[PDB]
């Protein structure tokens, strides 16, 4: 339901970061939350990704804020890592299955050491601060890639399920 | 489209930094709650011992490696390390003693948080050297195998290629068994997969090419038999090998996040 916090004027932003959230947020947004924690759990990493690009540079008081949001973060991946899971377990299709697999083993990767980049990145709010931005900046980008990939491997494994099953992603369009 | 590496790109790397970072999290927290909130940081003893366990086994680990390694590069570079890394636990202890007497000391928050960035800094740096130094010796050990395969041309009599066999096939074991730990290791799922499908590719060439230099002295030894092809055929398999262990040097080259870069 949420909108992505537009960038307000002479504000100091990872546009990098900003952009990525932007993306993962509108592949989301296709999709109504209703009956998909996924695709809600989208919506809120894309949110939290667009305000962790306002937090890079920050400044003075924002070392908690961004470890905090670096854990809602976290929290979200493994909510969408466990879905992606369960969803995989049920489809029959040996190549959807496969790919779906294979981000439930990369985001773990990505979220573990999204934290460690975080906190090591609040220890310096230079050349190497510059370097712990980037490095986050990277990473976050490939968390933003994973999470798109994954709803859309997802929406592909909805369309041929398994019949002994118990589980099921509500997928239906949002119409404007 | 692509998937870009891992900033940490080994689990080796991951797994030690990822507890020191979790530790210093909550460090980095109540210094900020003293800062901003203005709280009496509370006894920091505990947190900070805690800490220093993270690290003084890594510290004590690699201390263990400039008495067990030959590499100079890294008895160069391994103990500027230590010593980056033990200066900030000694800032963290100084804060802890420092906030113990005073919860509200500036001095010690100072020290709290310059400590804490010198610790992930530092164990950073311990980590990198030592895996800056696996695949220099890893690499070593293929470029050993291209040196000899560049030989095999050599071998013109059965009791040279008895020679050859009998030091070829452990160096292609011990970088099998290299390959096949580094490829555990590596957080990029791509390398991994590159890394074992072309240790594959050259485990099954060796026989062919062991069996192209039999066929070769063979024919050579034969009166009026033609030897062109038999050279050819061994010639091909050299250099089919040889592809792949350049290909296996590249990949084990890409450790940096910054090469593969968005």
């Amino acid at each position: 339901d949420e909108e992505f916090p537009e960038q307000k004027a002479g504000e100091v932003i990872n546009q990098p970061m900003m952009m990525a959230a932007r993306q993962l947020h509108d592949e989301a947004r296709k999709w109504s939350s209703k009956g998909n924690d996924i695709i809600a759990a989208a919506k809120r990493m894309a949110l939290l990704m667009a305000e962790m690009s306002r937090l890079v540079r920050g400044g003075s008081g924002t070392k908690r804020a961004l470890i905090q949001c670096a854990k809602d973060i976290a929290k979200a991946s493994d909510e969408v890592t466990r879905l992606a899971k369960e969803v995989a377990k049920q489809c029959t299709d040996k190549r959807i299955r496969t790919n779906l697999l294979q981000v439930c083993e990369r985001i773990p990767t990505i979220s573990t050491q999204l934290k460690i980049l975080s906190t090591v990145k609040a220890t310096m709010l230079d050349e190497e601060s510059e370097q712990a931005t980037e490095m986050l900046v990277h990473n976050a980008q490939n968390l933003m890639q994973s999470v798109k990939e994954t709803v859309r491997e997802a929406e592909a494994a909805s369309i041929k399920i398994r019949t002994d099953a118990g589980f099921t992603l509500r997928w239906v369009r949002k119409t404007p | 489209h692509h998937h870009h590496m891992p900033v940490f790109h080994t689990r080796t790397i991951e797994s030690i930094l990822e507890p020191v970072a979790q530790q210093i999290s909550h460090l980095v927290i109540m210094h900020e709650e003293g800062e901003v909130d203005g709280k009496a940081i509370p006894d920091l003893t505990a947190p900070v011992a805690a800490v220093q366990a993270a690290v003084s086994n890594l510290v004590r680990v690699g201390k263990e490696t400039v008495q067990t390694t030959e590499d100079q590069i890294l008895k160069r570079d391994m103990p500027p390390a230590f010593i980056k890394v033990e200066n900030a636990c000694t800032k963290l202890v100084q804060a802890a003693q420092m906030l113990q007497s005073d919860p509200y000391s500036v001095p010690a928050r100072d020290y709290l948080i310059d400590g804490s960035r010198g610790i992930l800094s530092g164990t950073s740096d311990l980590l990198l050297t030592f895996d800056e130094a696996e695949v220099r010796k890893i690499i070593r050990v293929c470029k050993g195998i291209l040196e000899y395969l560049t030989v095999a041309e050599v071998v013109e009599t059965m009791e040279d290629l008895v020679t050859y066999t009998k030091n070829l096939g452990p160096g292609m074991t011990k970088m099998a068994k290299m390959i096949d730990e580094r490829q555990q290791e590596l957080t990029h799922q791509e390398h991994r997969v590159m890394l074992v499908n072309s240790m594959n590719t050259v485990k099954e060439l060796l026989p062919v090419l062991i069996s192209a230099m039999k066929i070769f002295v063979t024919t050579k030894n034969s009166k009026n038999q033609g030897i062109e092809e038999a050279l050819k055929n061994r010639n091909f398999t050299v250099e089919k090998m040889s592809a792949e262990i350049n290909e296996i040097i590249r990949v084990l080259q890409l450790t940096s996040w910054d090469e593969d870069a968005w």
